Order: C-alpha cells, then sequence, then structure tokens
C-alpha cells in the first residue's frame, strides 16, 4: 500500500540526517568541543589570530583563562 | 600587484586588438567589446581594493550598467543587420562608400 | 463613481494581480509617510556604534559632553531599550 | 584552500565518474550508430543553420533588467546607512522607473514573440 | 600559495587572447564566461567578494543572451572552434611565448619594478585595517543609495532609455 | 437532441463577492490546489497491480491461446 | 578531518538522490494506482543501484557530428556545479561559511544552465539545440523573478549569509511575514530545476529527449544526477529559508531532523506537482513569469523595501 | 580461483542489465497497444524496473509491435542502429515475427528478423500484456545466462 514508500522515505531521511550532523560534531572534534568561531569581519578574524598567538600551540581554540595571569 | 595589473592592462591591448582586427562576424566583435568591459572592470575593482576606496566603488557598477546599455544596441543593431541581409557579415554590409 | 466603480471591480474580477501590484506599490509609498516609526529606524542607524568612540579634551569650557559613560550625560538609548 | 579543495574534489569526482563511463564497457563503434538522430531519418539540414529566435526583444530587455538587479542588490547594506529617507526615496525611485518601463514595453508588445 | 593571483591573471589573459583570436561566437562566449570567473576570482583574492560576484553573475546573463543570439543569427554551417586554420593555434602558441619572453625580460630589468620573480606575492595587499566592521566591498555600492545619488540616478536612467531605445530599434 | 459543453445562458453580472471569489481562485490556486488533493486520494488508495508470474490476469474459457490438435 | 566531513557531505547526498529517483518512481506510481519498484531490492531499494551500474557499463557512444570537448565537459561541469551548490547550505552549521551565499547560489545555478546550453549546442542535433534555446528562454524568466525575490527576501534578513537566515528563523518562519514570496519562490525553484509543469528543456512530448537526445549511458546518468540533485538543494534552499527549523545552540541534531523533514515534505511536494500537472508552454512561462510575477514581485520588493524603515525593524548586519 | 570471481562478477553486470531494461517508446499498431496495456497499472512493468525512454540513445530494448512496413523499414533499421552497444530486440505479435495477416502484401516486411536481429518472439495477435511481460521476463533470463566475462576469460 502506500506505506510501501517509507523505506525509501527513510533512506533519504537518514542521508540527509547525516550531513549536517557529522559537520557539527567534526566541527567540534576539530575546534576541542566547541564551535567552529566563524569571523565575517576582521575584528573576529583578529580575535582568532589574537587567541592563536595568545595560546602557544599555535591553535585558536585552545582557550586561555585567568591562570595565565598570577 | 603591478604584475596583476601590467596583466590587466595587457588583456585589454588584446582585446582591444580583436576589436580592431575584424573577422566576418559582428558578434565577435562585440564580444571582443565585453571583453575590454570585463577587463577595465576588473581593473577598477582591483585598484579601488588596494587603495581602500570604498567612496569610489559605486565607479565599477556604473560601468557594468553602462556597458550592458551598450551591449543591448548592439545587440539590437545585430538583430536589424541579420534582418537585412540574413548573415551577419561586416563586410557583406559595405554600402554606403558611394 | 460609477465607472470608476466598475472598472475596478472588472479589473479585480479579471486581473488580480495588477491590482494588487498597483495597491501595493500605493501602500509602500504612503505608509513611511504616515506611520510614527518613521524616524525610529534612522535613529538606531545613528545609534548603532560601528566605530570607536573618540575621546575630547577637557578644555572645561564643554558641561554638555560627560566625563564618564557611567554619568546622567550624554545620549541614553532609553527609548531604544522601551522600543 | 577548504573551499578550493572542495571544488577540486567535487571536479575530479566528476571526471572519474566519466572516465569510468569511458574506459569501462566495451565499444563497437560504426557511422549508422554516431550518425544524428533526427527521429529516425536522415536530417535535412546540418542542424546549425539560422534558428530565428523569437523572444529577442525579451532577451534584451533581460539584460537590461539585469543590470537593474544588479543595481538593486545592495540593498541589505544600503538599509544600514545613517540617512534612510534619501536611501528610501532612491530605492523607491528605481524601482518605479524599473516597473515603468516593464508596463511600457508590455504596451507597446514587446513581450509578445513576434513571429 | 603566493604567485595565486598571478596564476589568474595570466589565466585571464589567456582567456582574452582567445576572445581576441576570435572563435565562433558560442566558443568566444565560452572564453569570455572563463574569463569573467577567474576576474571575480581576481577581484575575491584581492578584497571584497561583492565586486567579483556582480561581475560574474551580470556576464553569466550576458553570454546566456549572447549564446541565443549566435544561435539564432550570428552562425554557420561549420563553426571554427580554434582548428579549422592552424594559424589560429600558431599565433595562441606564438603570443604564450611572446608573454612568457616579456615576463622573463621584465624579471630581468627589475628596476622598474612592474614584474619581478622573487617579489611576486609579497605586494598583493598593501594595508589593511586589522581591527574593524564594516570595511568590505559593498558598503560602498550601498554608499551609492545614499552618498552618490547622482550614481545611481544616471545609471537608472541609462537602464529606463535603453528599454526604450532598444524597443525603438527592434521595432521594425 | 443536444447540448452544450462550453456555452454559457445569459451571464452572472459583476459583483464584488462573485470578483473576489475569481480573485482568490486565481491567487491561491484553488483549482491547482483541488488537483493535487484527487492525486493526493489517489496516492492512498489501493494499487490495483498484481505480483504478476504469481497471480495470473483473469481469464474466460473462450480465451484463444495456444493450438492444440486433439483426441478422441 | 575536513576531507572526511567533505565525505560525510558528499556520499550521503549522493545517496539521498538515488533513492530520491527511487522515492519518485513509487509516489508517481502509488498516485497513478500502480506500485513501484519492488523486485529489484526488497522493497525497491536496490534500483537505483541497479540504474547505476547498467548506465555505467552502457557504451557513452560518441556521435559523428558532435562537438566532443563541449560534449564531454557539460555533464561533468553539471554535476560538479550541483555538489559545490550543495557546499555552502548550513545544517545549522555548513561544510564552508561564506557572507555572500545566496549571490554564490545564483552564481552556480547560472554556470548549471550554461552546461545545459553547452551540452545542448554540442550534440550536433535540431531536438538538442530546440532544448538549449527552451533552457534560454526559460533562464531569462525566473532568474530575474529569482533575483527580486531573494533580494526582498533578505531584505527582510541582515547579510547575504544563512546562519543569519537561522537567526532571522529562530522565533518564527519566513512564511508567515512573506508566504507570496514563497509561493513565487517555490515556482521559481521548480522552473529553476527544470521540473514539472515547466520542465520544457527534457521534453518527452513535444521533443524526444530535449538536450539528452543524443547524449548516451554515463555522462547522461551525470546529468540526472546533477538534476536530482538540484531538486532536493533547491527544496533544502526553500526550507532553510522559509520554514525555518527549530535551533538550539546546545543540540543542533534537532535543527537537523527538522530540516530533513521539511526537506523531505517539499521533495515529495515536487514529484507530487510533476504527477497532477500537465506542461507549459514555453511561451507560455515566459508570459506568466513576466506578466504576473514580475510586477508583482517588483510591488512587493518595494513594500519590503518599506516595510523595516516605518516600522523600524531594520535588521541588524551581523 | 580466478573462475568463481569471474563468474560472480558477469553475474552481477547480468543483474544490473537485466534489472535495469529500459525500452524505447517505439510502437507501430495494436501490439504498442497492448505494449501500453503492459504500461499500464495492473501488470506494472515499472514495478519489474521496466520503462521507456523517448530516445534510443538511452533504450536498451527495442519492442517491435505492430507491422513493420517496407517504407517504416529504414526507420526502424536506423533507430535499432542508434542505440548503444548492450541492445535487444523483442519482437511482438504475428506482424513483427513473420508478417501475420499482412504477410503477403506488397508493402510489409516478413517479419522484423529480415531487417534486425531479434532476441525474443512473442506470439499472438495480439499477444494479451501478460504474454507481452512473460517475454520480457524471458529475455531477462536470457541476459541472466549471458556470460561475457567467462568468455573473455578463457579467451
Ligand atoms: C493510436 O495511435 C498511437 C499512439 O498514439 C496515442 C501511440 O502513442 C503509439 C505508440 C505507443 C507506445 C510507444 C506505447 C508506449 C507507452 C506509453 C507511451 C505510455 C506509458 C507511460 C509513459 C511513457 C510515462 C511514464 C511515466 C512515469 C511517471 C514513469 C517514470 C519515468 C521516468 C523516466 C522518470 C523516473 C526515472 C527513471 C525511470 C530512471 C531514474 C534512474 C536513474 C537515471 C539512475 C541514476 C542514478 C545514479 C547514477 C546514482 C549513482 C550514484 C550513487 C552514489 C549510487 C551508488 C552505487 C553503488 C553501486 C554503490 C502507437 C503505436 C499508436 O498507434
Ligand atoms: C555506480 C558507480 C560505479 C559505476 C561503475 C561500475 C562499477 C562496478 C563494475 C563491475 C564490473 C566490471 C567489468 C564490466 C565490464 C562490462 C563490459 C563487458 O562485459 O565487456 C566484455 C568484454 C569482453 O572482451 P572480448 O575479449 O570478448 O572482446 C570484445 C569484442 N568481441 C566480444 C566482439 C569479440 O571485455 C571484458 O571482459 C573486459 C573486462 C574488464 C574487467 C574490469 C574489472
Ligand atoms: C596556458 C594554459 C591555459 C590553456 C591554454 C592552452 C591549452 C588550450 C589551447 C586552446 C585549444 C583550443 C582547441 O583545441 O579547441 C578545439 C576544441 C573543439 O574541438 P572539437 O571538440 O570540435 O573536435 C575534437 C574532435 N576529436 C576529438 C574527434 C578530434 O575546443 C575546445 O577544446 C574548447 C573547449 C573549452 C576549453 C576550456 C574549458 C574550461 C572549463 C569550462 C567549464
Ligand atoms: C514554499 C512554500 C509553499 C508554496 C506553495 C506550494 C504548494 C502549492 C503548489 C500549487 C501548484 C503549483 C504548480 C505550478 C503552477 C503554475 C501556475 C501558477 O501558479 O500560475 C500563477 C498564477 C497565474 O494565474 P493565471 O495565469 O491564470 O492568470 C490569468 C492572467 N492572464 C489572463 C493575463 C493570463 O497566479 C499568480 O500569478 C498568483 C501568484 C501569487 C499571488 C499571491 C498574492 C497574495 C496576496 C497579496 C496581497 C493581497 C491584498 C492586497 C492589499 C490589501 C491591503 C489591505
Ligand atoms: C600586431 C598586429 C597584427 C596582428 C596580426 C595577426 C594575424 C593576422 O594577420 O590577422 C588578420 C586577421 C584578419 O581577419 P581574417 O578574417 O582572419 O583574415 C584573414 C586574412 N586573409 O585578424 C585576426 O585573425 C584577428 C587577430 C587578433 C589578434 C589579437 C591578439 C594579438 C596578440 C599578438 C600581439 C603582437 C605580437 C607580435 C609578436 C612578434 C613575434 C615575437
Ligand atoms: C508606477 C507604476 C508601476 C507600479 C508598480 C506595478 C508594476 C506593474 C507593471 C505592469 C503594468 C502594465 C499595465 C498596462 C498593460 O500592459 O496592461 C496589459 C493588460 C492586457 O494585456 P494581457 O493581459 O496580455 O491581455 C492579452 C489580451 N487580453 O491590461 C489589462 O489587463 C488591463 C488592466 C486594467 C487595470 C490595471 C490595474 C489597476 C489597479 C488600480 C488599483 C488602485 C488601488
Ligand atoms: C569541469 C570544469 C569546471 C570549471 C568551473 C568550476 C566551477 C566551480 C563552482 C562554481 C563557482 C562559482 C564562483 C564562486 C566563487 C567563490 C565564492 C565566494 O564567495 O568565495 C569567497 C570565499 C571566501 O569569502 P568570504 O565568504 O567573504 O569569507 C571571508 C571570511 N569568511 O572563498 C574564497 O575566497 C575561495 C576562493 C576560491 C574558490 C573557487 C575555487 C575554484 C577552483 C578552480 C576550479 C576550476 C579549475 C579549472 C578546471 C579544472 C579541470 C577540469
Ligand atoms: C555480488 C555477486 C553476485 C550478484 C548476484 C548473483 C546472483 C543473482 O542474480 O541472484 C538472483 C537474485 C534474485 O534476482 P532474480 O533472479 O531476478 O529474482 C526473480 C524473483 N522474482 O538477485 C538478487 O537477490 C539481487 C542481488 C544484488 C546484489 C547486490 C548488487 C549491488 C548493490
Ligand atoms: S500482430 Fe495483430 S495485433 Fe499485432 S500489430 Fe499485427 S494486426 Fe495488430
Amino acid at each position: 500500500m502506500w506505506f510501501e514508500i517509507l523505506p525509501g522515505l527513510a533512506i533519504m531521511g537518514v542521508c540527509l540526517v547525516i550531513p549536517g550532523v557529522s559537520t557539527a560534531y567534526i566541527h567540534k572534534f576539530t575546534n576541542g568541543g566547541k564551535e567552529k568561531r566563524v569571523a565575517r569581519v576582521q575584528y573576529q578574524w583578529y580575535l582568532m589570530e589574537r587567541d592563536r598567538r595568545i595560546s602557544g600551540v599555535n591553535r585558536y581554540y585552545v582557550s586561555k583563562g585567568l591562570e595565565n595571569i598570577d | 600587484m603591478p604584475s596583476t595589473f601590467f596583466n590587466l592592462t595587457m588583456a585589454f591591448s588584446l582585446s582591444l586588438l580583436g576589436t580592431l582586427m575584424f573577422r566576418s562576424h559582428l558578434m565577435s566583435t562585440l564580444l571582443c567589446l565585453e571583453g575590454m568591459v570585463l577587463s577595465l572592470f576588473i581593473m577598477t575593482s582591483v585598484t579601488s581594493l588596494n587603495s581602500n576606496s570604498m567612496s569610489s566603488m559605486p565607479i565599477p557598477i556604473t560601468i557594468l550598467v553602462f556597458a550592458a546599455c551598450e551591449a543591448a544596441v548592439g545587440l539590437a543593431l545585430l538583430v536589424k543587420v541579420s534582418n537585412t541581409y540574413g548573415t551577419d557579415y561586416v563586410q557583406n554590409l559595405n554600402l554606403l562608400q558611394c | 463613481a460609477g465607472r470608476i466603480s466598475a472598472f475596478l471591480k472588472n479589473a479585480w474580477a479579471k486581473e488580480p494581480v495588477l491590482v494588487v501590484s498597483f495597491s501595493v506599490w500605493g501602500l509602500a509609498i504612503i505608509m513611511p509617510m504616515i506611520s510614527p516609526y518613521t524616524k525610529y529606524a534612522s535613529m538606531i542607524n545613528k545609534a548603532t556604534p560601528y566605530n570607536y568612540p573618540v575621546p575630547v579634551r577637557d578644555d572645561g569650557n564643554m558641561p554638555d559632553v560627560p566625563s564618564h559613560p557611567q554619568d546622567p550625560l550624554g545620549p541614553s538609548l532609553d527609548w531604544l531599550k522601551n522600543l | 584552500m577548504n573551499l578550493y579543495t572542495v571544488i577540486f574534489i567535487n571536479i575530479l569526482l566528476s571526471l572519474t565518474l566519466i572516465l569510468v563511463a569511458f574506459w569501462l564497457p566495451q565499444m563497437n563503434l560504426y557511422s549508422e550508430k554516431a550518425n544524428p538522430y533526427e527521429c529516425g531519418f536522415d536530417p535535412t539540414s546540418s542542424a546549425r543553420l539560422p534558428f530565428s529566435m523569437k523572444f529577442f526583444l525579451v532577451a534584451i530587455t533581460f539584460l537590461l533588467f539585469d543590470l537593474e538587479i544588479a543595481l538593486l542588490l545592495p540593498l541589505p547594506w544600503a538599509i544600514q546607512t545613517i540617512k534612510t529617507s534619501t536611501m528610501m526615496i532612491m530605492a523607491f525611485i528605481l524601482v518605479t522607473i524599473l516597473s515603468l518601463g516593464l508596463a511600457y514595453e508590455w504596451t507597446q508588445k514587446g513581450l509578445e514573440w513576434t513571429e | 600559495m603566493n604567485n595565486y593571483i598571478f596564476v589568474l591573471s595570466s589565466l585571464f589573459l589567456v582567456g582574452c587572447l582567445g576572445l581576441a583570436l576570435k572563435p565562433s561566437p558560442i566558443y568566444g562566449g565560452l572564453g569570455l564566461i572563463v574569463s569573467g570567473f577567474v576576474g571575480c576570482l581576481m577581484v575575491l583574492g584581492f578584497g571584497g567578494s561583492f565586486l567579483g560576484l556582480m561581475v560574474f553573475l551580470i556576464y553569466l546573463g550576458g553570454m546566456l543572451v549572447v549564446f541565443g543570439y549566435t544561435t539564432a543569427m550570428a552562425t554557420e554551417e561549420y563553426p571554427e572552434t580554434w582548428g579549422s586554420n592552424w594559424l589560429i593555434l600558431g599565433f595562441l602558441v606564438l603570443g604564450v611565448i611572446m608573454e612568457v619572453f616579456l615576463i622573463c625580460v621584465l624579471n630581468y630589468y627589475d628596476e622598474v619594478g612592474v614584474i619581478n620573480l622573487d617579489g611576486l606575492g609579497d605586494w598583493l595587499m598593501y594595508e589593511v585595517d586589522d581591527v574593524g566592521v564594516m570595511l568590505e566591498g559593498g558598503i560602498g555600492v550601498a554608499a551609492m543609495y545614499s552618498c552618490a545619488t547622482w550614481m545611481m540616478v544616471v545609471a537608472g536612467w541609462s537602464l529606463f532609455a535603453g528599454i526604450f531605445i532598444i524597443i525603438e530599434i527592434t521595432r521594425d | 437532441t443536444y447540448k452544450y459543453v462550453n456555452k454559457k445562458e445569459q451571464e452572472s453580472e459583476v459583483d464584488m463577492k462573485s470578483a473576489t471569489d475569481n480573485a482568490a481562485r486565481i491567487l491561491m490556486w484553488t483549482e491547482l490546489i483541488r488537483g493535487l488533493g484527487m492525486t493526493l486520494s489517489y496516492l492512498f488508495r489501493e494499487p490495483a497491480t498484481i505480483n504478476y508470474p504469481f497471480e495470473k490476469g483473469p481469464l474466460s474459457p473462450r480465451f484463444r491461446g495456444e493450438h492444440a490438435l486433439r483426441r478422441y | 578531518m575536513f576531507f572526511i566531513n567533505i565525505l560525510t557531505l558528499l556520499v550521503p547526498i549522493l545517496i539521498a538522490m538515488a533513492f530520491l529517483t527511487l522515492v519518485e518512481r513509487k509516489i508517481l506510481g502509488y498516485m497513478q494506482l500502480r506500485k513501484g519498484p519492488n523486485i529489484v531490492g526488497p522493497y525497491g531499494i536496490l534500483q537505483p543501484f541497479a540504474d547505476a551500474m547498467k548506465l555505467f557499463m552502457k557504451e557513452p557512444m560518441r556521435p559523428l557530428t558532435t562537438s566532443m570537448s563541449l560534449f564531454i565537459i557539460a555533464p561533468t561541469l553539471s554535476l560538479t556545479l550541483a555538489l559545490s551548490l550543495w557546499v555552502p547550505l548550513p545544517m545549522p552549521h555548513p561544510l564552508i561559511n561564506l557572507n555572500l551565499g545566496i549571490l554564490f547560489i545564483l552564481a552556480t545555478s547560472s554556470l548549471s544552465v550554461y552546461s545545459i546550453l553547452w551540452s545542448g549546442w554540442a550534440s550536433n542535433s535540431k531536438y538538442s539545440l530546440f532544448g538549449a534555446l527552451r533552457a534560454v528562454a526559460q533562464t531569462i524568466s525566473y532568474e530575474v523573478t529569482m533575483a527580486i525575490i531573494l533580494l526582498s527576501v533578505l531584505l527582510m534578513n541582515g547579510s547575504y549569509s544563512l546562519q543569519t537566515l537561522i537567526t532571522t528563523q529562530e522565533h518564527m518562519w519566513l512564511l508567515l511575514p512573506a508566504w507570496p514570496m514563497a509561493m513565487m519562490w517555490f515556482i521559481s525553484t521548480l522552473a529553476e530545476t527544470n521540473r514539472a509543469p515547466f520542465d520544457l528543456t527534457e521534453g518527452e512530448s513535444e521533443l524526444v529527449s530535449g538536450f539528452n537526445v543524443e547524449y548516451a549511458a554515463g555522462p547522461f546518468a551525470l546529468f540526472f544526477m546533477a538534476e536530482y540533485t538540484n531538486i532536493i538543494l533547491m527544496n533544502a534552499l526553500t526550507t532553510i529559508i522559509f520554514l525555518g527549523p527549530l535551533y538550539y545552540i546546545n543540540l543542533p541534531e534537532l535543527y537537523s531532523t527538522n530540516f530533513m523533514m521539511e526537506a523531505l515534505l517539499l521533495s515529495s511536494t515536487f514529484l507530487w506537482i510533476r504527477a497532477s500537472y500537465p506542461r507549459f508552454r514555453y511561451d507560455q512561462l515566459m508570459h506568466l513569469l513576466w506578466k504576473n510575477f514580475l510586477p508583482l514581485t517588483l510591488a512587493l520588493c518595494m513594500w519590503h523595501i518599506s516595510l523595516p524603515i516605518f516600522t523600524a525593524g531594520v535588521p541588524p548586519y551581523m | 580461483r580466478a573462475e568463481y570471481v569471474v563468474t560472480k562478477l558477469d553475474d552481477l553486470i547480468n543483474w544490473a542489465r537485466r534489472s535495469s531494461l529500459w525500452p524505447m517508446t517505439f510502437g507501430l499498431a495494436c501490439c504498442a497497444v497492448e505494449m501500453m496495456h503492459m504500461a499500464a497499472p495492473r501488470y506494472d512493468m515499472d514495478r519489474f524496473g521496466v520503462v521507456f525512454r523517448a530516445s534510443p540513445r538511452q533504450a536498451d530494448v527495442m519492442i517491435v509491435a505492430g507491422t513493420l512496413t517496407n517504407k517504416m523499414a529504414p526507420a526502424l533499421r536506423k533507430v535499432y542502429d542508434q542505440m548503444p552497444e548492450p541492445r535487444y530486440v523483442v519482437s511482438m505479435g504475428s506482424c513483427a515475427n513473420g508478417g501475420g495477416y499482412y504477410h503477403y502484401s506488397y508493402s510489409v516486411v516478413r517479419g522484423c528478423d529480415r531487417i534486425v536481429p531479434v532476441d525474443i518472439y512473442v506470439p499472438g495477435c495480439p499477444p494479451t500484456a501478460e504474454a507481452l511481460l512473460y517475454g520480457i521476463l524471458q529475455l531477462q533470463r536470457k541476459i541472466k545466462r549471458e556470460q561475457k566475462l567467462k568468455i573473455w576469460y578463457r579467451r
């Protein structure tokens, strides 16, 4: 009957869920538990570059807090 | 930037040579005209971006608008030429010499 | 007018796209001229701080400008806060 | 660099697919197979003759309207301006004259596919 | 990754050379589409993306209408691509050799400094405001709506008058 | 006898409510939505397809098939 | 890790479009009082794979009267543009985050039109020429309409990005503020994808196969993949722009699920339209767009210029 | 063993070609009326994976369904030749089989096998749509029996 289309619909459903979820998880894994930190403007890019210089491991996502100040 | 600007100036020169040297096709001449237009657009955009002349950034849009107007007029004239003869040949339109 | 009403009703029955387009064109012309919120858009875009506010020297002859951001002087944004 | 790599990966994927399509199967090429189709008969013309399209005025109008589109597209940054009254008036005038040109062409039967 | 803009400019030069060499207008429109995409990439590399995307979209529409017209009237039984005459190919490779020769000459003659092989990719972007919001291309094109209303109105009148012009030319 | 298939008897004049109904029919694509509903009902019906080599199509004793020579 | 991200974007999209072919055949069958394929797979799920293997094991059959360079370039161009168009979509985080995402979408769609045109002209046949000219007319009409629609909708939005569309539709959809733009955008996506009612480029009845009439198997499969990928993409773009899925900062999985459900619904809507309606004439499509949608969308573009000014609801730059 | 791997690969390609059979939108007469009755919802060829394509470039099998006239025969031969290489022919009905009712006509090719190589003959006038579906499945079995890779390997 009409529910015979549901296997193909479910395969399309999982194949459309997979890319966005995988992109979010890969962004988290690459950025260390945080999001991508998109930089639309030069100020945001400067913040990213400053964070990369501050961290010392040349990774902008390694956040440095109050433990650096005595 | 100076190497790229030299390349863009040479591209304009090549498109000008294409415009001046006809090969039997008014459409190809119009194509060379729009190649000159594209070269000028890229030159103006690169110059404004390099000099940070955001006040002069409307200039490429203006030249694009007027260039598309002239391309429109050229296509209309090519339509009239094709209706007159049926071949669109610059050597075929020659009867004004006398 | 009878002829105008009959023409508009016939146009609304037969070509109800040009009627909608002209009505929307007229509404988009008229509505900024009668709305009480028209000045607020310009004031919001003015109050949006895309640049650093460059401080001025203290010659002691201007009492209008503040001396600190936590002062009653200056262009407060309570209109936008309560808008 | 990332977008460049994705573009090159998609291009290489399409090239790999068409290379597989061309080197995988068995080829048997002869003249009647590779002749142009023409619904089971030999074509009378060469399929390169003039075609004489009927919507040429609509195409030129499309060029002009595409450049009007290019003019209208910086509006999302234009509405962030500090004046907004001259901006609103200018946008109204631009859309109005574009609509007036379309209306004049419609009245003069420009978009009617003259045969 | 330094000479990326130079590679793009060379590709633009090659595309304009093909357009000058004048194939059948199908391939002329192809060469202009490639040159438009390359110039878009050059503008994007030099700065704001709005101008490059604008010229790309505009030339896509333009070459589409051009393709329709060269199918309609500017066509022939055997539209020459580039190999109908060996002179066209020989002249293309001659222009390529001349381009290489001239850039080598200008690299050897490094007194003026227009093209330098060692200094290529060093002077692409001169000075940029590192910290700052609303400094990209497209803000000025928006400022055409508020600061250059004369530019806006002459462009709009050009398009309006152009509609009237094309109707009167193709009135027949 | 005969009948008309597209001729209309007189006219329904011009009215604001009828004009609004025609305007909504044109703008809201009502007959298109109706056709969508019809094929949606067909989607939710049961198909007439038989499983071919296991369920054969019905026939009749008069059916003309393959020839044969008979015996007493 | 980025190449793994590219794989997890590209491979699910290709499997999704193959099963879109399966879902299209089954939905059309069940609306035609028959079934879809149910023999090749357990429930027909192996039918697209069998079709793909047959098409890639038939010969490509290069013709005599054919510009071979463009004849080969065009289908690969179409497929790579479909995937490149799939690149910048956020669900809710894009693979490639672009400031001018919608402009990128428009440029890539126009280049796909060029792929169709070059295929039609290169396959030197009269039916291919007919299909190419019909593609020219169709893209003229929907290009001008689509540009105006996106201008007005993104004027209601802020920048030309798509994460900004997510944050705009965080509280409410854009369908309720601009539903006429949504209707005209749905029709324009049909015209962009060359789908029924107004396909007119692969017109099986007016022409034989349009621009694919000389393309044998292989590159024909490439054209089909590009077309169906563009179908899923236009429906995905419609649900990102107008039917905004629920977004929460803590978990994006419900955003991805909501996006999936609405994209599936709009793809099934495309198949529904194909089952329901007959074909336009390609001059009637141009007349319909340029005489109904273009004046209405010009007026609505003016209305959406005026609306944030008189309501003071101008969106932020970021 | 290379024989086993080659046999399984050949079975895979035969399965693909038999599960995706695309006949051409090409008929001639009452037999083609029964052919679209085989396309009808009852004996769903699309359920079998059999779907018409208009162009011969996208076709796999020509179902010669009708009377092959002398005036028609160059068109049928040209259309068959324009197919890509793995192509099959199902003659359908008495006309396409051996001329049938018009066998002694001055204008009828006595069987379409005089023009194109016929893979499967389907008898009837008209054969029922069930009978044409039987011929289609018999063609599927026939191309299931093919051993191209194994013949190549022992070649
Ligand atoms: C009275 O007078 C007469 C007539 O007048 C009325 C006649 O007419 C006439 C002629 C009569 C005939 C010819 C009869 C023929 C019958 C008909 C005309 C009617 C039957 C109906 C139709 C033709 C309409 C069919 C309608 C449909 C809705 C069916 C759908 C059809 C489609 C073509 C669309 C769906 C698509 C497909 C079937 C194929 C889709 C699949 C692919 C292309 C596969 C591509 C996918 C990939 C490449 C994916 C690969 C990628 C991957 C990642 C996969 C991974 C793979 C792995 C192996 C891992 C005669 C003689 C006549 O006397
Ligand atoms: C993405 C979200 C979902 C979208 C909808 C998807 C589901 C529905 C799909 C339906 C089937 C679509 C398949 C293709 C159909 C193609 C035909 C078609 O649609 O033609 C267009 C038809 C054309 O109709 P036509 O062509 O028959 O018109 C006749 C015209 N002549 C005689 C000149 C030929 O309709 C339109 O153009 C209407 C467009 C939408 C209009 C919306 C107006 C909304 C109201 C505005 C404001 C009103 C108040 C005014 C101010 C008041 C102030 C107080
Ligand atoms: C079969 C042949 C096919 C040939 C045609 C290929 C078409 C490709 C797909 C369509 C492309 C249309 C034009 C798109 C241009 C890029 C759009 C864009 O906005 O790029 C800018 C973007 C970064 O800009 P923005 O978003 O502002 O980010 C700043 C802070 N985030 O990103 C960037 O700055 C990245 C810049 C590079 C992006 C494009 C890379 C293209 C690489 C070349 C491809 C073709 C090579 C030649 C053929 C190969 C052999 C077949
Ligand atoms: S065999 Fe019989 S049914 Fe078939 S085409 Fe001939 S006369 Fe018609």
